[PDB]
């Protein structure tokens, strides 16, 4: 019913890479048409757009990027405002933005300067993660071409717009993805995030209202703009709507990254576009349908789940980056998400308690049980510092670390109940 | 942790931890007597009075006896 996207559908027509990405390919492939005209009908309008074009957060908290500009203050206080576009992506599984700037990085630009346009945005910062050199190189050259072409600057087309891009690398921190510890790390201090009555949008970047968004919904915002929300609302369903690149990673056959329709069977997308899972559909145990933030989910569910926002969160997970890591019934999905915990862990910054001790008390007790060493009773109690762990911690990366162990406890508890049983067994012999 | 410190070899739950206190032997003791008991066997009263009286007699006929030796 949804799914199979037509090339003409598609926005990203360089994902591969297969065509030249600097301006003349952008130019080629249709960035930069009308820009003038879209800066000139306003900052209302392009929210409005926005606003009824069914688009939502593509970094994973799913939130409506229409409203999330209109978050702006609509008049010009003393302080400047300003855009950062969340370029550090690190949550395993997930590569898309990776392609994005390498590939079409001119899109990524327009992108950055139709949000600031939408949302009175005097500057706009592209925080790159610190491991993506080439990619920041290849976005170096492109931002370079559009401020020789004018595109960008104090006249970014024959609008009179003021407008500024420039960009930040950061030096491989997982914690630099959330909005306010990238803000913080931009400001020069240590990527450790803010609480929450400051909203970004009140005092962000320096005190200034700064609006964080995503790569993804950032450079689809001009492709949606000239080619109408009625178009980008067609495809999905409901709420959660548009076209979304998805990295189908693990033992597939063919792992691979493809921009399909919203709410496309999970089944669909993985035995039409990647090749299946390595020894058929039966050999499939468990798909993390998200980023590692998410919980998996069993083959029973796959069978018939949806890849978007509402029938990931109908059942406990979430689309988050909408990354899919697969795994067949050759891996122990126990140790992978010991090693999940491991990264996370290592991830936290360590600020807030239940986060700085929580994620290492939850990898030693993955480690015990990835063996046996452990007790009925000791997976109660993972399963309830994985509860004390989620709602008690700053920011979104304490229930990053306790949904997969939540998730492994609340599916494949039998695996975990067999390997301590059977340790039990192998001491008493011994 | 109580875990910890009642662990057993071979144990899967927390539950059936090694325990061993002070307590009865299989078959709860036995009994012990709380009452009392003072058995009265000893001569009737009828019995130490005839022997008093009877030896009382004798022994006066006894010193009638030696009187008259003596005399
Ligand atoms: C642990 C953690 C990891 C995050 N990783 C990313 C990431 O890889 N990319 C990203 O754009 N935002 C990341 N974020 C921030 C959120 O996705 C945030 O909502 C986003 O920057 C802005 O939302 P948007 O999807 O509407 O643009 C992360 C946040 C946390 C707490
Ligand atoms: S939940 Fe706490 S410890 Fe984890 S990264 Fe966030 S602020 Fe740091």
């Amino acid at each position: 019913h949804f799914g199979g996207l037509k090339d003409e559908d598609r926005i990203f027509t360089n994902l591969y890479g297969l065509h030249d990405p600097f301006l003349k390919g952008a130019m080629k492939r249709g960035d930069w048409y009308r820009t003038k005209d879209l800066v000139i009908k306003g900052t209302d309008w392009i929210v409005n757009e926005m606003k009824k074009s069914g688009l939502r957060g593509r970094g994973g908290a799913g939130f409506p990027s229409g409203l999330k500009w209109s978050f702006m203050p609509k008049v010009s206080d003393g302080r400047p405002s300003y855009l950062v576009v969340n370029a550090d992506e690190s949550e395993p599984g997930t590569c898309k933005d990776r392609e994005i700037m390498r590939h079409d990085p001119h899109k990524l630009l327009e992108g950055c300067l139709i949000a600031g346009v939408g949302m009175r945005a005097t500057a706009a910062y592209i925080y790159i993660r610190g491991e993506y050199v080439n990619e920041r190189k290849n976005l170096e050259k492109a931002r370079q071409e559009a401020y020789a072409a004018g595109l960008l600057g104090k006249n970014a087309c024959g609008s009179g717009y003021d407008f500024d891009v420039h960009i930040h690398f950061g030096a491989g921190a997982y914690i630099c993805g959330e909005e306010t510890a990238l803000l913080e790390s931009l400001e020069g201090k240590q990527g450790k995030p803010r609480l929450k009555p400051p909203f970004p949008a009140n005092a962000g970047l320096y005190g200034c209202p700064t609006t964080v968004t995503n790569v993804e919904t950032v450079a689809v915002s001009p492709t949606i703009l000239r080619r109408g929300p009625e178009w980008f609302a067609g495809f999905g369903r409901k709420n959660n709507a548009g076209t979304k690149l998805f990295c189908v990673s693990g033992h597939v056959n063919k792992p691979c990254t493809v921009e399909e329709e919203m709410s496309i069977p999970l089944k669909e997308l993985i035995e039409r576009h990647c090749g299946g899972v390595r020894g058929g559909w039966d050999n499939l145990l468990a798909v993390i349908p998200g980023g590692s933030s998410v919980p998996l989910l069993p083959k029973s569910i796959c069978d018939d789940v949806l890849m978007d926002y509402d029938a990931l969160k109908a059942v406990q997970s979430g689309l988050g980056t909408a990354a899919v890591i697969v795994m067949d019934k050759s891996t122990d999905v126990v140790d992978a998400i010991a090693r999940l915990s491991y990264f996370y862990k290592h991830e936290s910054c360590g600020q807030c308690t239940p986060c700085r001790e929580g994620t290492g008390w939850l990898w030693t007790i993955m480690e015990r049980m990835k063996v046996g060493n452990a007790k009925l009773e000791e997976i109660d109690m993972l399963q309830e510092l994985t509860k004390q762990i989620e709602g008690h911690t700053i920011c979104a990366l304490g229930d990053a670390a306790a949904w997969p162990v939540q998730g492994l406890i609340r599916h494949f508890r039998p695996e975990l109940e067999r390997r301590i049983r059977e340790n039990a067994e192998r001491e008493l012999l011994q | 942790t109580e875990a910890y410190i009642r662990n057993k070899p071979g144990m899967v739950s927390v539950k059936d931890m090694p325990v061993l206190q002070d307590g009865p032997p299989p078959g709860g003791f036995a009994p012990v007597r709380f009452a009392r008991r003072i058995p009265n066997k000893g001569p009737s009263a009828v019995a130490i009075f005839l022997a008093a009286f009877g030896t009382f007699s004798w022994g006066m006929y006894q010193v009638g006896q030696g009187n008259k030796i003596r005399r």
